[PDB]
């Protein structure tokens, strides 16, 4: 009310609106989920156009070879961020020949979201972020909100409508964690648990966005034609 | 952050005006009435000091009318301390000019960058304008005789004869109305100090309350004086209209 | 009014209403709490299972600054870390230039001053976390706890977060108890107990403890977290108790 | 009315913010005393440790800003440490830059200024302390220098700090009318302690134990503060006559 | 003084056919009249077909390599997975290169 | 981070009043009264030391400030202000006159750099006026004796005997009847300290009244003998015991 | 580069300036203009360092031809002549300096007076009735304190002019391919295509 | 007042959204992407007939294979073309090649979000980008403010968008001729427009692999016009 | 520095400080600007609540940017000499660098840029200023009028006016001007000019400056016994 001008003004109840605003944001962005096996690690995202003459938003952005992420929310600012985590995957490669851990990407993601939120003048990230990699210890899924907070998952989603894919994989969770060395049903899986958070429309060729990383498997994304198998 | 507390002094009214020009110009409009005249043979500055104390020092005060170079001078209406700033400013801009070019500096380019740091402040920097007012007054050999003003806006023009300060409704109407174009430096003199006595809001006027000067080619053969009026000066030249 | 909408601006009470509702967003954080023992210190935080997707025991929240210093927080995470982020600068600077690990007393005042400069300005907003944290140094082991003001004191124990009273009382009786001392192991399942204790003013989620600690004789003096069997023979230990 | 957030002047000439700075002073509810010696200068500050799970040996607010010069803080101790160590850097720079050790007085007038500017500029707000500076300076002798956050100070023959300062100021001016004399007429500084707790029991009008009060004292060449077993062996000789 | 520079020796060929392009080179590494490694290899796979070698001052030639390796896989980042043409690289190296007109990298490079 | 107060704090109202500047002067307004009288052979500053406590030693804190050997201040308003103020005039009248010319500047000008300095707490960002009006009384080879009056405005004026401060309206009218052009230094210091009398309310007497002087050299206060020219500071701080002297021939 | 001469006489400056252009062992060009007109009634001729010395007087140029769009006033050749040595003075104690000699011949309108002006790279300002820069000094000086009167007319100037070049062609070791001569007065500068 | 980068509550930049009402304000300009080429076409909407209508550039070539049309504010437009004529050309200098339509609009974007407390403000204009290169083929993209680009067979911006837009909808399909996508531009602009569509008015232009960017006359135009009447009356 | 976004966006999408800035052009004095067959003619009022002036050292309205090319204005006569001095330097930067003098549209442009900037950059504000560029490009016969705006959009105009009762002289020049056939000669383009004037000014004597431009840098002022033949010779056609 009078104490979300900006973003380094609390409110009355230890409140950052601003923070708040920005999370607003990723609650009107279209719908994508996240999971992983042992072996594996999948994001599927639902793409979203202007109309029928438009192109639909792409979702997925790779940041390595064996990391990358999807995106809800202003696409810009997961631009930013994007581009930051290639920049920190890169230096570890060249400087420590070293690939990335995916915790790391996370705390460091973390820190330049908080930086955001603590200064007067600039303000929050509007886009919320889920990391899916493959690195030294394995498999890894993320979730990045832009208040800063960084979280581990085997399974998640965010978006519209989130809560149907969540609820979805909190509930096949032990099915789907134990899908190792099967690429195409841990996708299936995947494609079912976004499913559950689908109003009208159905998942069409040019609609759907899936990407997978693993133990023998680059980050690599699908779009077009090379997701008609799995409608 | 600090954006609470910004006056934002360097933006449009909804009707086109600069609010703190306009208010600068209110500012000056309380100041002790300054006047110029312009001659064919020389300059007048006249101007009426701010309500005087008896034990003011008067001989050895300056408040109104002050040396830019030897061929410039200036009057003052507004804050003292604003003016002293661009004086200085001023002085130093000649100096540069004389350096550069090994000539005194044509008054108009002075007045223009003088106006032009004005201009600046009501633009950009988000700092309050400067609240004076000049009268120049000087010679150089391209125009002769010159009298500008130049305002808070940092817009200048030319005059034949001008008042800034308090007044100048009435003052610019009284010179109006007595000058004409072949006028000596004499009679613009006498001119001068009537229409201060008329405008003036003190009862009556007074040498201890005045501050004069000429610019005349009252020298010998081709070149300009400046003459900065003392006290007894001023006493006599008082007497010698009749206005005391 | 208005005193309460910018940082740094005192009230007519003398009071920077800004700090006390960062304060506020620090009672609305998960309980942490800190033990001091006899050659150490002991760190223990509640971890809120908000899902069954949340994987176990790889959310980790307390912090290791230089190799002898742990951290642990409640409220906003992020602040926490920016704030563990400062610390590490801090102490390699010191150990660049003075070659000895930066003591902890010495380490608490290089906080102590950060987070009390972002109660000077408007364009800084003040940290939104209360921070519990020591170690073992040459003289001896150190325990302390730090405020969004910047005020900071040494302690015997120390608890924050939504249930800092509940876990405030447990530890006075630790105290009146034990004059002499606690032990290292001894506080480990002291910390355990009285996080479960602690827990019942957020029991609608299920949590996850986590325990780390600093000893001269069990860690050598470096910090490590508890894991495997003394966790869990720890985590069996605050079960008996509850029931 | 903005004049009354930052520090800029109000109407009626005032600075809002310096004066609410003031009264985050007593916010910390200690009352504080100094006097001087012959050889000494002695500074003594209430010490209330309220919560049991605190560690009483760091809960403090007194200071040793060089090896001459001390310190003690009235108000909040984020800022009272931002002080001392301000105070300690400039004080340590003094004796690098001019080759002699900084006098209390000269420190005295080097952080009011600090508190002057934040008076006059308006993105730094004003510390909410009052700080006494204590020593035996080469020159001077025992000093006593205190300063606010409106950038004031002045010496002292002797003074006091607190929510009940009234009552303490003019018990000492009470005994200074009546020695006649500018200081403590004693020998030893440990007497010079006994005087100084004697004349604050009688003020306050409250007994003290050994964890309620603290105290700093000034000798020729160093400063130092006394320990709990110090203050108790003070507190009997008292209690003995 | 100081002199940033130095030979590790060696030599490299390139030649092209009408399908195909070889590019070879010697794995042997010298410094004044001792050997460091009689297998190091200075002919690298850099990704879209493109093989590099900098012969020279190795330290250098490892340098340019790297970036040259690192401008590829950015080219990738910045053009949606385009591949980069013998052509495209060739003047992208020049770039590289010039960057350091007064403080050269000691090479002959070849792709 | 930063200063972010970029932009002036002091503007102009419709009125055409700049706020601050206004509010300043009403905090001189506030302060204990000074004031300055200038005599044929010398001029006299003097102030009302009101202090604090009476535990304080009033003899610490002085309200008298040497800038120069022969140029003296005394204010009235914000001591703070006044005493940076004060360093800051010293300093600039060596770092903008001394080092320049090998001589200490005369008053008007020193006067005038301090003018300026207290011109821009009017107009820079982020900052208020200084809530002081000074006097500065000087002397120089070529401009004798004179004695000037600073506002927080920045405008400068010279007196021959002025008042500012508390009671300045009525001790400005006493020094009218009995001021003259003929006036020796001992007199300008006898009307001086009855001047003073009538604005203050407590105890009278050296203790708690400042006064200093500009008059003749003073070898004796030099420290040092050898150069003709170098004949001492015109600049004099009476003690304690010389105004208790002149209050009994009062 | 090389040669660059300047008289004044009753009623004009005359300036003389070699039309060769050499790098090497090759005469690039022989019909190089080693001159700009800085305002209608001044001129500036120059000669020094390769690339410095037209960046330095088209520089020049562009800075007085703005100070006269500006005032809608011409310098007088005095006053250009002061504005040249100065950067001039500035330039010898920079990073790296201009070498650049230059002669300002201009009519200053006002006086009704003709004016040469001799600077060197230093900022070496001087009034004369005739000057040179670099070695073509070492001969003609000598020659035009025989030769030259106050008084001569633009025709005897120009003849004067002949004697010097002549000389010139004689005496010096490099061939400088003539000289293209301009005339600076009171109608404003024009050149002489026959010499 | 408020921050320039402040979030609004239902989670949008302030800004953002208001430079989209400027823009609304706009003079139309529609595009249609064939796989013959790209047209672009736009009102030039003249405040007065003494304005000399052939000065109004509202159509900007970029490359010889890019062009661009604008709508809004369009004097924010022209350090917007500046940098897309400069990324052009530095990558053709890095790269020895044409730029993708994609990467070209990308980098445009990047400026736009570069504003607060850097630019003061947002662009009040938005951007048709049309373009061919040898991967994707032909291409049409809508540039905004918000840093955010969609690709489109077809678009129209500016004040009769929504209306133009709803007509392209119906009117698009995958196998247009150019010369049928430069009638259905003069159309769509006809409805839209306030004043009668003629030569002086409108402007058309055109991309093709072959020919590349290529601004009509008006002469050409004029033609286009003609016949347009002369097949809408012919039913 | 002082950073503050003072041109900002409003709800509905205007720029208000931008729009502030055009009434502070509408506040200014009228300029005209009328182009012919083989010449360009700009026309400027001046207030005649001014006596007592001095019109020989009193700034001109009409500026020479270059010898070939001049800058008229309407609104804050102190920002205008910014723009001035900018577009001056700019005239002998581009005939540096390009060895030709600039074009007129493109001097144009760069005005039009410079006033673009001050609408999106922090600390300042927009000029109060709208200007009529008017000359001939170099070697062209062909004449170019101009118009900048605060906004920083500009165009070509056949004739134009800016300033305080614009509205008026537009709709007198959109009826008079003939685009098949203007002005064939210098006199009826000025007397146009003037006539467009006189519909707003009040007295024809010292209130209208006319300025003349014609190709190959050929610009004159005009006298006041000049201009008053011009005004006696309409009035009388008038009665009628
Ligand atoms: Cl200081």
């Amino acid at each position: 009310n009078n104490y979300d001008g900006d973003t380094v003004t609390f409110s009355p109840t230890g409140r950052l609106f601003q923070v708040e605003y920005a999370l607003e944001a990723i609650k009107q962005g279209s719908v994508t989920v996240g999971l992983r096996s042992n072996t594996h690690a999948v994001l599927v995202a639902l793409k979203r156009n202007a109309d029928e003459l438009s192109s639909y938003q792409k979702k997925i952005i790779k940041c390595d070879e064996h990391m990358g992420l999807s995106l809800a929310g202003l696409a810009p600012d997961a631009r930013v961020l994007s581009n930051y985590l290639r920049q920190q995957c890169n230096y570890s490669s060249l400087v420590f020949n070293r690939k990335l851990a995916v915790e790391r990407a996370g705390h460091l993601l973390c820190d330049k979201a908080q930086k955001n939120t603590q200064s007067y003048g600039g303000r929050p990230y509007g886009v919320g972020l889920l990391i899916i990699g493959y690195d030294k210890s394995g498999a890894h899924l993320l979730e990045f909100q832009p208040s800063g907070n960084v979280t581990e998952l085997y399974g998640t989603a965010i978006g519209a409508r989130s809560q149907g894919a969540k609820t979805y994989l909190e509930r096949t969770l032990d099915t789907f964690i134990k899908i190792d060395g099967n690429p195409d049903e841990l996708i299936k899986a995947g494609v079912e648990a976004i499913s559950q958070s689908l109003r009208d429309e159905s998942l069409t060729v040019d609609n759907l966005s899936i990407a997978i990383v693993g133990k023998d498997t680059p980050f690599t994304i699908y779009d077009g034609e090379a997701v008609a198998k799995y409608i | 952050g600090s954006r609470r507390y910004d006056s934002r002094t360097t933006i449009f009214s909804p009707e086109g005006r600069l609010y703190q020009v306009e208010y600068a110009l209110e500012s000056i409009s309380h100041a002790g009435t300054a006047i110029g005249i312009m001659a064919s043979d020389g300059i007048v500055l006249a101007a009426e000091r701010k309500v005087t104390s008896t034990l003011l020092e008067q001989d050895t005060s300056t408040e109104k009318l002050y040396k830019l170079n030897d061929k410039i001078a200036v009057a003052v209406a507004g804050l003292t301390a604003d003016a002293e700033i661009l004086i200085n400013t001023a002085r130093i801009h000649a100096q540069n000019y004389l350096k550069t070019y090994n000539e005194d500096i044509p008054v108009e380019i002075l007045v223009r960058r003088l106006s032009d740091i004005k201009q600046g402040y009501t633009q950009h920097g988000g700092l309050r304008p400067f609240g004076v007012s000049f009268i120049y007054a000087g010679y150089d050999d391209r125009y002769g005789y010159q009298l500008y003003t130049s305002n808070p806006s940092g817009n200048y023009t030319g005059w034949k004869a001008i008042s800034v300060g308090a007044n100048t409704s009435a003052a610019q109407t009284l010179l109006q109305m007595d000058y004409k174009d072949d006028m000596k430096v004499d009679d613009a003199i006498e001119l001068a100090l009537k229409t201060l006595s008329k405008t003036t809001d003190s009862s009556a006027l007074t040498y201890d309350r005045l501050e004069f000067a000429t610019i005349r080619k009252g020298a010998n053969d081709g070149e300009v004086y400046q003459k900065i009026f003392k006290p007894q000066e001023i006493k006599d030249i008082l007497v010698k209209t009749g206005i005391t | 009014t208005g005193y309460d909408l910018s940082n740094s601006v005192f009230s007519p009470d003398g009071r920077n209403f800004q700090v006390e509702y960062a304060v506020k967003a620090v009672e609305n954080g998960t309980t942490s709490i800190g033990i001091k023992c006899n050659d150490g210190v002991v760190f223990a935080v509640e971890k809120l299972i908000t899902s069954k997707l949340l994987v176990p025991q790889k959310n980790v929240k307390i912090q290791v600054v230089d190799r002898h210093i742990g951290c642990v927080y409640s409220g906003l995470i992020p602040d926490g870390r920016h704030l563990v982020n400062r610390g590490r600068e801090e102490a390699a600077s010191f150990k660049k230039l003075y070659k000895t690990p930066i003591p902890i007393p010495a380490f608490a005042d290089r906080l102590g001053q950060y987070v009390q400069a972002h109660t000077l300005y408007n364009s800084v907003r003040p940290f939104g976390v209360s921070t519990i944290f020591g170690g073992v140094d040459k003289n001896g082991a150190h325990l302390y706890m730090l405020e969004p003001s910047g005020s900071y004191w040494g302690y015997k124990g120390a608890a924050t977060g939504k249930g800092r009273q509940s876990a405030k009382a447990e530890l006075e009786k630790l105290v009146d108890h034990h004059p002499e001392g606690l032990s290292a192991r001894e506080a480990v399942k002291q910390a355990a107990k009285i996080i479960y204790l602690a827990h019942e003013d957020n029991k609608e989620k299920d949590f996850e403890l986590e325990i780390s600690w600093c000893s001269l004789s069990e860690t050598n003096g470096l910090h490590k977290f508890v894991k495997g069997d003394l966790l869990q023979e720890a985590i069996d230990f605050a079960q008996k108790e509850i029931n | 009315g903005y004049d009354r957030h930052i520090t800029i002047f109000s109407p009626e000439g005032r600075l809002y913010q310096v004066e609410y700075a003031f009264k985050a002073t007593n916010q910390t509810n200690i009352n504080s005393l100094a006097v001087r010696g012959k050889d000494c200068t002695v500074v003594i500050s209430q010490k209330k440790v309220p919560d049991k799970l605190l560690d009483p040996t760091t809960v403090s607010y007194i200071f040793c800003i060089s090896r001459t010069i001390g310190m003690v803080v009235n108000g909040p101790i984020p800022d009272a440490r931002n002080a001392a160590l301000r105070a300690k850097a400039e004080a340590a720079e003094f004796r690098y830059k001019y080759g002699y050790d900084m006098p209390c007085d000269v420190l005295a007038k080097r952080m009011a200024n600090l508190s002057q500017i934040y008076t006059q500029r308006a993105y730094m707000r004003p510390l909410g302390v009052i700080l006494t500076f204590v020593s035996v300076d080469e020159e001077l002798g025992p000093s006593i220098y205190k300063t606010d956050p409106a950038g004031y100070y002045v010496g002292y023959k002797a003074t006091a700090t607190g929510p009940k300062q009234q009552e303490i100021t003019t018990n000492l001016e009470n005994h200074f009318k009546k020695s006649k004399i500018d200081h403590i007429n004693e020998e030893s500084w440990e007497k010079v302690v006994e005087f100084a707790i004697t004349h604050m029991i009688d003020a306050l009008g409250t007994e003290f134990s050994k964890n309620d009060l603290e105290v700093g004292v000034a000798t020729k060449d160093k400063f130092f503060t006394l320990s709990a077993e110090n203050i108790e062996e003070r507190l009997v000789a008292i209690a003995e006559q | 003084q100081f002199n940033p520079y130095g030979d590790n020796g060696g030599t490299i060929l390139g030649i092209a056919g009408e399908d195909f392009a070889v590019l070879a080179g010697d794995t042997r590494n010298i410094t004044d009249y001792s050997i460091n490694s009689r297998y190091e290899p200075k002919v690298f796979d850099c990704g879209d077909n493109i093989v590099m070698s900098a012969n020279g001052f190795a330290a250098d030639g490892d340098a340019l390599v790297k970036r040259f390796k690192n401008s590829v896989k950015w080219y990738h980042f910045d053009h949606n997975d385009k591949k980069l043409s013998i052509n495209s690289a060739a003047r992208n190296i020049q770039h590289l290169l010039y960057g350091k007109r007064f403080f050269p990298y000691y090479v002959h490079t070849i792709i | 981070m930063t200063d972010r107060y970029s932009f002036s704090l002091t503007t102009f109202s419709p009125s055409g009043k700049l706020g601050q500047i206004d509010y300043a002067l009403t905090a001189v307004k506030q302060g204990v009264t000074s004031l300055g009288i200038k005599a044929t052979n010398g001029v006299v500053i003097a102030t009302e030391k009101k202090s604090s406590s009476p535990l304080a030693m009033s003899e610490t804190l002085s309200k008298v400030s040497l800038l120069t050997p022969d140029i003296g201040a005394v204010y009235s308003g914000m001591g703070p202000d006044y005493r940076v103020l004060v360093d800051k005039s010293r300093k600039v009248a060596h770092t903008s006159y001394k080092r320049i010319y090998g001589e200490y500047p005369p008053t008007k000008l020193l006067v005038s750099e301090v003018a300026k300095i207290m011109q821009e707490a009017t107009q820079s960002g982020g900052v208020r006026p200084f809530g002081v009006s000074l006097l500065i009384a000087g002397h120089d080879e070529f401009n004798g004796f004179s004695l000037y009056q600073v506002d927080p405005s920045g405008s400068y004026f010279p007196w021959k005997a002025t008042a500012i401060g508390k009671g300045s309206v009525a001790a400005k009218t006493f020094l009218e009847k009995r001021w003259n052009d003929e006036l020796e230094l001992e007199d300008a210091i006898h009307i001086a300290l009855l001047t003073l009398k009538e604005s203050v309310e407590g105890e009278f007497n050296g203790d708690t009244i400042e006064l200093a002087i500009i008059g003749d050299e003073n070898p004796d206060l030099l420290g040092y003998t050898g150069i003709p020219t170098d004949k001492g500071p015109r600049f004099r701080k009476l003690t304690s015991q010389e105004i208790n002297d002149r209050l009994e021939a009062l | 580069m090389d040669i660059i001469l300047g008289i004044r006489v009753q009623d004009s400056v005359i300036l003389a300036s070699s039309k060769a252009v050499t790098r090497g062992i090759s005469v690039l060009k022989d019909s190089d203009d080693k001159t700009r007109q800085l305002s209608p009634h001044t001129l500036m001729s120059f000669a020094g360092e390769a690339g410095d010395t037209v960046q330095f007087a088209e520089y020049i140029q562009a800075n007085i031809q703005l100070y006269s769009i500006r005032e809608d006033y011409e310098l007088s050749p005095q006053a250009v002549s002061s504005f040249v040595r100065q950067e001039l003075a500035k330039s010898i104690r920079s990073r790296r300096p201009y070498q650049v000699n230059v002669l300002i011949g201009g009519y200053d309108k006002k006086k009704n007076k003709p004016e040469l002006y001799q600077i060197d790279y230093l900022g070496t300002k001087v009034e004369l009735p005739y000057g040179a820069h670099g070695y073509s000094g070492f001969y003609t000086f000598s020659l035009l304190d025989h030769h030259y009167r106050p008084d001569m007319t633009t025709e005897e100037g120009l003849d004067l002019l002949k004697l010097c070049v002549q000389e010139l062609e004689k005496r010096m070791p490099m061939d400088f391919k003539g000289v293209i001569v301009k005339i600076v007065d009171k109608d404003g500068i024009r050149q002489v295509d026959d010499f | 007042d408020r921050g320039v980068s402040t979030f609004s509550p239902e989670g949008r930049l302030f800004q953002v959204e208001y430079s989209l009402e400027a823009i609304k304000l706009g003079s139309t300009a529609i595009g249609i992407a064939t796989k013959e080429g790209v047209v672009l076409g736009v009102e030039k909407r003249a405040t007065s007939p003494l304005l000399e209508s052939d000065s109004i550039e509202k159509i900007v070539e970029i490359d010889r294979h890019i062009g661009c049309a604008m709508s809004g504010l369009t004097a924010d437009a022209r350090s917007m073309i500046e940098h897309a004529r400069t990324a052009a050309v530095t990558h053709n200098l890095y790269y020895d090649e044409d730029i993708n339509v994609e990467s070209l609009t990308q980098s445009v974007c990047d400026l736009a979000l570069r504003f607060g407390e850097l630019m003061s403000r947002p662009f009040g204009v938005a951007l048709l980008i049309a373009g061919h290169d040898a991967d994707d083929g032909y291409q049409l993209f809508h540039a905004e403010p918000s840093g955010t680009f969609y690709r489109y067979n077809a678009k129209a911006i500016g004040s009769g968008s929504e209306g133009a837009q709803a007509e392209l909808l119906n009117e698009w399909h995958s196998s247009l001729t150019l010369k049928e996508a430069e009638l259905l531009v003069l159309k769509i602009l006809k409805q839209v427009m306030e004043e009668k569509l003629d030569e002086n008015n409108a402007q058309l232009s055109c991309i093709t692999k072959q020919d590349g960017f290529k601004i009509y006359d008006n002469e050409k135009t004029a033609e286009l016009i003609k016949e347009l009447k002369e097949k809408e009356a012919a039913e | 520095g002082y950073d503050r976004a003072l041109s900002i966006f409003s709800p509905d999408g205007h720029i208000f400080q931008v729009e502030y800035a055009l009434e502070a052009v509408k506040r200014g004095t009228c300029a005209v600007g009328v182009k012919g067959k083989n010449c360009v003619v700009l026309g400027c009022e001046r207030r005649s609540t001014l006596k007592l002036q001095d019109t020989r050292i009193t700034p001109s309205k009409v500026s020479k940017i270059d010898s070939h090319v001049v800058l008229s204005f309407s609104g804050l006569n102190a920002d205008s000499r910014i723009l001035i001095e900018k577009a001056r330097v700019e005239a002998q930067s581009h005939r540096l660098t390009l060895e030709d003098p600039v074009t007129v549209e493109y001097l144009t442009r760069y005005v039009a840029g410079v006033q673009q900037r001050y609408t999106q950059s922090g600390g300042v504000r927009p000029f109060g200023v709208s200007t009529l560029i008017a000359g001939f490009d170099p070697r062209d016969d062909e004449p170019k009028l101009y118009q900048t705006e605060p906004s920083g959009i500009y165009s070509s105009w056949s004739a134009q006016t800016i300033g305080r009762n614009s509205k008026t002289v537009r709709e007198f020049l959109e009826k008079n001007y003939d685009r098949k056939e203007p002005p064939a000669t210098v006199e009826e383009c000025v007397k146009l000019t003037v006539r467009s004037l006189l519909e707003v000014v009040q007295t024809g004597a010292k209130n209208i400056e006319i300025t003349v431009v014609k190709p190959d840098s050929d610009i004159v002022a005009l006298s006041s016994e000049e201009i008053n033949q011009y005004v006696t010779q309409i009035e009388q056609e008038k009665q009628e």
